């Protein structure tokens, strides 16, 4: 679906390049066998003697274009190959995504989700033409940030607010562990260590390289921690419904 | 006459079918494999077996074609 709507024009193109080859190859078999059974004939008709020798030209011109179709074929489908990468990273993310939601799901009776309901908000958030936002880099990026946003704003209000301010911490946590530095992991990870007492890492700080930690290091040493907890759906840019 | 030459290089172009003749066995086990095992395998344990089998290939060193579709092979 994702591809589809960001490209159908590759989509379309393949089936009809494929069919057409298939269409020429096998009409380029019929001409090649008509041309044997004439061989066969010691000189043939006048369908055989000289008008199959323009057909025989015809001929020629059919295999130079199955060549060039051919050529055609072989420098658009690496392309298609090599940009389903994209695609492939937003399904890595999005399989994620869907674990997340089912492991709240099994928690309470109440917080289930549907595959249903997940390929829906996939599907509003291309629907849902955003306005002028961040430059995200490429598309792939702005669309994964586009579906995380979504599926925030969609399967939020199905949790009650602890199980929001979990499910948001868990999401950016594992957007930003893959969107950016190692660094980033370990600070934010150590840091989520501090907010918990049982387990608990090591008080840590990056000084310039990471300016949002520093506002969470200013929350957390002051014991805020309400702004702390709310700090991940503040820097999430989105309104809860 | 000239076009005879031109359809005779055609004709000698044989050398595809000449290197299909390599990885037929193998492309046939793939197939076989593929309708007999993965009939009760989902994508993901598909996609692990048919890697699985592929690395077996190339450690057993027979030869199988890359671009292999196994809705289209058949």
């Amino acid at each position: 679906i994702t591809l589809t709507e960001e490209n159908a024009e590759m989509q379309r193109k393949r089936e009809d390049l494929i069919k057409l080859n298939t269409e020429y190859k096998l009409k380029l078999k019929n001409l090649e066998k008509r041309l044997l059974e004439e061989l066969n004939n010691s000189q043939g008709n006048m369908l055989e003697n000289d008008e199959l020798m323009v057909t025989l030209n015809n001929l020629k011109k059919e295999a130079m274009n199955i060549e060039k179709k051919l050529s055609e074929s072989e420098e658009f489908f690496p392309q298609f190959d090599n940009l389903v990468e994209e695609y492939s990273i937003i399904g890595k993310h999005s399989v994620k995504i869907f674990s997340m939601l089912e492991k709240f799901g099994q928690f309470h009776w109440f917080y289930g989700i549907s595959i249903g309901q997940f390929l829906s908000c996939f599907k509003r958030v291309f629907i849902k033409k955003s306005r002028e936002t961040r430059a995200a880099r490429t598309r792939v990026d702005e669309i994964l940030w586009l579906l995380y946003q979504e599926v925030y704003c969609q399967f939020s209000t199905a949790l009650d607010k602890k199980f929001k301010m979990i499910m948001a911490m868990t999401m950016f946590c594992l957007y930003k562990f893959d969107i950016e530095s190692e660094q980033y992991k370990e600070a934010v990870l150590t840091m989520i260590g501090v907010l918990s007492e049982s387990s608990d890492g090591v008080p840590k700080l990056t000084v310039d390289t990471n300016n949002d930690l520093r506002y969470l290091w200013d929350y957390v040493t002051t014991k805020s921690y309400i702004s702390a907890l709310n700090w991940f759906k503040n820097e999430f840019f989105v309104d809860e419904w | 006459k000239s076009l005879t030459f031109e359809k005779e290089r055609w004709l000698n172009t044989t050398k595809q079918f000449s290197k299909t003749s390599q990885e037929l066995i193998g492309n046939c086990i793939i197939s076989s494999i593929y309708e007999t095992y993965f009939g009760h395998l989902n994508e993901r344990e598909r996609a692990d077996m048919l890697v699985i089998l592929k690395r077996l290939l190339g450690k057993f060193a027979v030869k199988y074609d890359v671009n292999y579709r196994f809705i289209d092979y058949l």
